[PDB]
RNA sequence: AAACUCAAAGGAAUU
RNA sequence: UGGUUGAUCGCGUCGGAAGUGUAAUCUUGGGGCUUAACCCUGAGCGUGCUUUCGAUACGGGUUGACUUGAGGAAGGUAGGG
RNA sequence: CAUUGGAGAGUUUGAUCCUGGCUCAGGACGAACGCUGGCGGCGUGCUUAACACAUGCAAGUCGAACGGAAAGGCCCUUGGGGUGCUCGAGUGGCGAACGGGUGAGUAACACGUGAGUAACCUGCCCUUGACUUUGGGAUAACUUCAGGAAACUGGGGCUAAUACCGGAUAGGAGCUCCUGCUGCAUGGUGGGGGUUGGAAAGUUUCGGCGGUUGGGGAUGGACUCGCGGCUUAUCAGCUUGUUGGUGGGGUAGUGGCUUACCAAGGCUUUGACGGGUAGCCGGCCUGAGAGGGUGACCGGCCACAUUGGGACUGAGAUACGGCCCAGACUCCUACGGGAGGCAGCAGUGGGGAAUAUUGCACAAUGGGCGGAAGCCUGAUGCAGCAACGCCGC
C-alpha cells in the first residue's frame, strides 16, 4: 500500500569483468578492466583490477564473463556479489 | 588529577564502574543460566531462563548499562535457542 | 547543537561578520554548513544582509542564534516572523548615498563663481 | 624613499631635459662627472634603461613602485606602455603640475605631502594617490594663498593644460573629465622600450 | 654505483 | 600495435542536464580603509568526479563477409647454407 | 571566424661550424649573516632537541536538584535566626571528547575526489504521539574512633535528594503467524493476529524551569568502496587466521572482528614482501604553458600528548592540563612510602646560522554551565618585541 519513499534511488557499483580464480567456495575473483588516459603522456592505458565476488552455488568458471555488484563486507576480502553471468566461456 | 572537577570525576566513575560492572554480572549469570538449561534439554526451565533472561536484559537496556541494540541481540539470540530446543 | 552565529573576517580593528550556521563544537571562523548573511558594524547604520528564507528554515530546523544574531534577525524582520513577538523591526536604516557624476557636471557647469571667488583669491593673494 | 639630490645630472646623464628649460642643459651632450665627452657603445640594454630611467626621473618614482606599475599596466587590457604612462600621469601629482598649479612634479609633491590639496571634498596627503575619472582636486581653503600658488596663478597661461583636465586657476580645482590617452600624454620617453626591458 | 676531480672532453672540416 | 567492409553494442570519444568541487587563496567587476598593501562583496575558476539524457565519425567489444598483407599447395629454380 | 604568452650571454680552436657540459643575468623565501637604519599601515616570527622544564595561568559551572551554614550580608545580648539574599566544603546534573598544541609515527581507504550503509550510532537543539504511577533501602558531608611524617586510609554513629534500587502501566524491543505493495542478493515497507517484555523527578522568588518514552528533523561521528598523488629490483618470492566456507560468540554496526570445524587458498615482474624517506590537502613559489619544487601563517582531514600497554566512565575518548600497570626521568620523605609530565599561553636551560612578553581585557566575536542576573574562557580581541615580509611616506 503507501509504502516510504520508494525507489530507494541509492544505487549500487556494478562492474563487468572476468572470472580469474574460482577454487575457493563461494567466491570468485574477477578481473575487472578500465580504459584511462596516462595523466602525462596522454595514451589510453588498461587498467586492471582483481575483485572478489560471493558466487552462492558456485555458479560461476573460469574465464566467465560475470556481472557483480558492490555489497557490504562480506568477508575480510569480498565485498562484491554475482548478478548474473554474460558469457560462459568455458 | 589536577582538577577538582576531574577529582569528582573519577570517584564518580568508580562509582558507575561498580554499578555497570554488577548489572553486567548479573546479565551474564541469567544468559548462562538459560544456556545450561537449553543443554539440559528441559523445556519449562528453559523457559522461565529465557523469561527471566530477556527481562533482565531490557531492564539493563533501560537501565544504561548496555545498548538497546546488544539487548535486542542477546534477546533474538535466546529467544532462537528456545524456539529450537520446543522444535 | 546547530548554532547561527557570526564568524569573523576582516583587518585588525575591522570587523566584519558573516552570519553563518554550524555546530557549537566547530571553530569560530571555520568551515559553516551554511552561510546566510553578512554584518559589517564598523560602517555607519551598520550593514545587515540576512537571507529571509535560509534563516527560516534553520530557526524551523532548530538552530539556535546567539544573542548578537538575534539582535540582527529583530532588526531584520526574520526574528518576529518567526517566534512571533512585539518588537520594533527596526529594518536597517541606509548608510546615505553620494555621488560623482551629477557633481562633476554640477562643477563644469558651476564655473561662474569657481573662477568668480578665484578672482576672490586674487584679491586676496592682493590681501597676502 | 625620495630622490633629494641635484635633478640636473640626472637629466644630463640620460641625455634629455627631465624637467624645465633654459638652464644648465646648455652642458646637455654630455653626461655628468669627469669621463662624460667620451664616445659611447649604448647597448640594448643601456637604451632600455635609458628610457626606463627617464620615465623615472620625470615622474618621482622609485622602482618598487614603478615595478608595480608596470605589472598593473602589463595585466591591464590594451597596450602596456598606454597603461603605464597612463598610470603615472593619473598620480596625483603629475595631475597638479599638468593642470599647472606647480612649477615642477617636485613642488607638485611638495605642495601634495603637506596636504594643501582637497580631493573631491577629502584631504589627501598622498603622492602617489591615483586620481580617477569625474574627480574634483581642490586647493585646501587655508592654502588657497600659497606663494607657489600664487605664482602658479600668475603664470599658468603660458603653461598649456592638457585636454583631459579643465582648470579654475583663481579658484584652484582641477575638474578630471578623462583619465588620458597616449595622445593626450606628452611624448618624451619609449614606453615601448621600457616594456621590453621589463621582460628580460 | 658513489666520493672525488676537470671546464672542458668531443665531431667534421679549414688553413 | 592492426588491411577493406556490413551489422550491432555505446566502454573510450563527443555534446547537453542535474549534483558536487566549503571558506580563504587566485582571476575579475564593484566598495571601504586619506592612496597602497590590506579588507569586504558579486562573478569566474574550481582544469575533475558521480548521476542522467543524446550523437556514432573514429578507437575498442560482439558478430559476418572480402583478398590485396600473411601463410600454404602444385610446378619451376639458384647456391662455399 | 586569432593570440595575451616564450629574449639570452660567457667559455673547447690559430681560426671556423656543430655537439656538449659548466657559469651568469630573473623570480622567490617562516631564512641567516655583514654594513646601515627615520616613521607609519598590514602581516609574520623555534624550520634545529616529539630535548629536559622552575613559576603563574590555560575548565569550570549550577542554591530554581540536596543536606546544609565554614565565610560575607540582614535581623537579634557575644551567639542566635537558615531566617532572606548569599555561600566555602560535600552529594547530584551538565561540561570536562570542544577550543588550544605539535607533526613523532604513518607509503596506509591516512589523505584528495566521488559514491554506498537494505551493516551503523548520534547528548544538548527542533518537531510530533503517548506519559509522568506505587514503594523502599543506603550513603558523602557531618560526628566519633584508630592508623600515617605525608599522601591519606579504615571502623562506629547520623542524614537529603532530580543520587540508588522493587513493582505497575506504555511501542516501531525479542520470537512467531497471516496478508498488500515491492528492491539490489542478504531483503525493504504497509496492515492485522499471537506471545514474552522494557520507563520516569521533581522543583520555583509562582514569572519559571524540568522528567520518561515512541516516530521524524537537524547536527556530529563510524565503516565500506571506485579513482588519484614518493623512491628503491644491488629487495623475488610473501602469507597459515593467512584466503574462502558453515555454526556459535561478540559489537552501535558489516566483517577471521573472534571462535570451533571443513577446505587450500590469497598476493606477486602490470613489482607482492623488504629497505629509504614522508603527515595529506585547499594552497605557496616558479614557469608562456606543460611541468618542477613545496605543505609556514590561514582552512579541511589524520595522527600524537614522558615512552609502552590497557581499559574504565560516557551520547561521544589518541581521554593534552583523567585513571591503572611497566620503563626511563624529576621531586618530597620521618625511609615505611608518596608526587609529577608546557608538542596549552608566557617563560627558562639546552641545541642552533637563527625566531619574541613570565603583557592587558573578557569591551567585541566564539565556547562551557545557569531559568536568569551572572561566573569561567592564555579561545579570541588587543598591546610589547624584531627592517622578517609587503605597502605607503
Ligand atoms: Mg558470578
Ligand atoms: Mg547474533
Ligand atoms: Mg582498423
Ligand atoms: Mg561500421
Ligand atoms: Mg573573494
Ligand atoms: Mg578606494
Ligand atoms: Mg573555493
Ligand atoms: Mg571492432
Ligand atoms: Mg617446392
Ligand atoms: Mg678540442
Ligand atoms: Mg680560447
Ligand atoms: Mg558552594
Ligand atoms: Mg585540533
Ligand atoms: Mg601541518
Ligand atoms: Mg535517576
Ligand atoms: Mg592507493
Ligand atoms: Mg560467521
Ligand atoms: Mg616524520
Ligand atoms: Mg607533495
Ligand atoms: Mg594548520
Ligand atoms: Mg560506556
Ligand atoms: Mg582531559
Ligand atoms: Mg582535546
Ligand atoms: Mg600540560
Ligand atoms: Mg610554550
Ligand atoms: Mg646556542
Ligand atoms: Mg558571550
Ligand atoms: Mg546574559
Ligand atoms: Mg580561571
Amino acid at each position: 500500500m503507501s509504502e516510504n519513499t520508494a525507489e530507494r534511488t541509492t544505487r549500487r557499483k556494478v562492474r563487468e569483468g572476468l572470472v580469474v580464480s574460482d577454487k575457493m567456495n563461494k567466491t570468485i575473483t574477477v578481473m575487472v578492466e578500465d580504459r584511462v588516459k596516462h595523466p602525462l603522456y596522454g595514451k589510453v592505458m588498461t587498467k586492471s583490477v582483481r575483485l572478489k565476488a560471493h558466487d552462492e552455488n558456485n555458479e560461476a568458471g573460469m574465464g566467465d564473463r560475470v556481472r557483480i555488484m558492490e555489497t557490504r563486507p562480506l568477508s575480510a576480502t569480498k565485498r562484491w556479489r554475482l548478478v548474473e553471468i554474460i558469457e560462459k566461456a568455458k | 588529577p589536577n582538577i577538582k572537577s576531574q577529582i569528582k570525576r573519577v570517584k564518580t566513575n568508580e562509582k558507575s564502574r561498580q554499578r555497570n560492572k554488577a548489572v553486567k554480572s548479573a546479565l551474564r549469570t541469567y544468559v548462562r543460566n538459560f544456556r545450561r538449561a537449553a543443554e539440559a534439554g528441559d523445556v519449562e526451565a528453559a523457559t522461565k531462563a529465557a523469561r527471566v533472561a530477556n527481562r533482565q536484559l531490557d531492564k539493563a537496556a533501560s537501565k544504561g548499562v548496555i545498548h538497546k541494540n546488544q539487548a535486542a541481540n542477546r534477546k533474538s539470540a535466546i529467544s532462537k535457542k528456545l524456539n529450537s530446543l520446543a522444535a | 547543537a546547530t548554532k547561527i552565529r557570526l564568524k569573523r573576517l576582516g583587518k585588525i580593528r575591522t570587523p566584519h561578520y558573516r552570519v553563518v550556521v554550524m555546530d557549537s563544537r566547530a571553530k569560530r571562523d571555520g568551515r559553516a554548513i551554511e552561510e546566510i548573511g553578512q554584518y559589517h558594524p564598523k560602517a555607519d547604520p551598520s550593514v545587515i544582509v540576512i537571507d529571509s528564507e535560509r534563516v527560516q528554515y534553520w530557526l524551523g530546523v532548530g538552530a539556535q542564534p546567539t544573542e548578537a544574531v538575534v539582535a540582527l534577525l529583530k532588526r531584520t524582520g526574520d526574528w518576529q516572523k518567526f517566534t512571533g513577538d512585539t518588537s520594533p523591526s527596526g529594518v536597517k536604516p541606509q548608510p546615505e548615498r553620494p555621488n560623482k557624476d551629477d557633481l562633476f557636471n554640477a562643477a563644469l557647469a558651476e564655473a561662474d563663481e569657481a573662477p568668480r571667488e578665484a578672482i576672490t583669491k586674487k584679491s586676496e593673494g592682493a590681501a597676502a | 624613499a625620495r630622490y633629494t639630490g641635484p635633478l640636473t645630472k640626472k637629466s644630463r646623464r640620460l641625455g634629455t631635459d627631465l624637467v624645465g628649460n633654459d638652464k644648465s642643459f646648455e652642458r646637455r651632450p654630455y653626461p655628468p662627472g669627469v669621463h662624460g665627452r667620451g664616445r659611447t657603445k649604448d647597448s640594448e640594454y643601456s637604451l632600455q634603461l635609458r628610457e626606463k630611467q627617464k620615465a623615472r626621473y620625470a615622474y618621482g618614482v622609485l622602482e618598487k613602485q614603478f615595478r608595480r606599475y608596470y605589472e598593473e599596466a602589463d595585466r591591464a587590457q590594451g597596450k602596456t606602455g598606454d597603461v603605464l604612462l597612463q598610470i603615472l600621469e593619473s598620480r596625483l601629482d603629475n595631475v597638479v603640475y599638468r593642470a599647472g598649479l606647480a612649477a615642477t612634479r617636485r613642488q607638485a609633491r611638495q605642495m601634495v605631502s603637506h596636504g594643501h590639496f582637497l580631493v573631491n571634498g577629502k584631504k589627501v596627503n598622498i603622492p602617489s594617490y591615483r586620481v580617477s575619472t569625474h574627480d574634483i582636486i581642490d586647493v585646501r581653503e587655508k592654502s588657497k594663498d600659497l606663494p607657489p600658488i600664487v605664482i602658479a596663478r600668475e603664470t599658468f597661461e603660458t603653461r598649456d593644460v592638457p585636454a583631459w583636465l579643465e582648470v579654475r586657476p583663481n579658484k584652484g580645482r582641477i575638474l578630471v573629465h578623462q583619465l588620458p590617452t597616449r595622445d593626450q600624454i606628452v611624448i618624451d620617453v619609449n614606453e615601448q622600450a621600457i616594456v621590453e626591458l621589463y621582460s628580460k
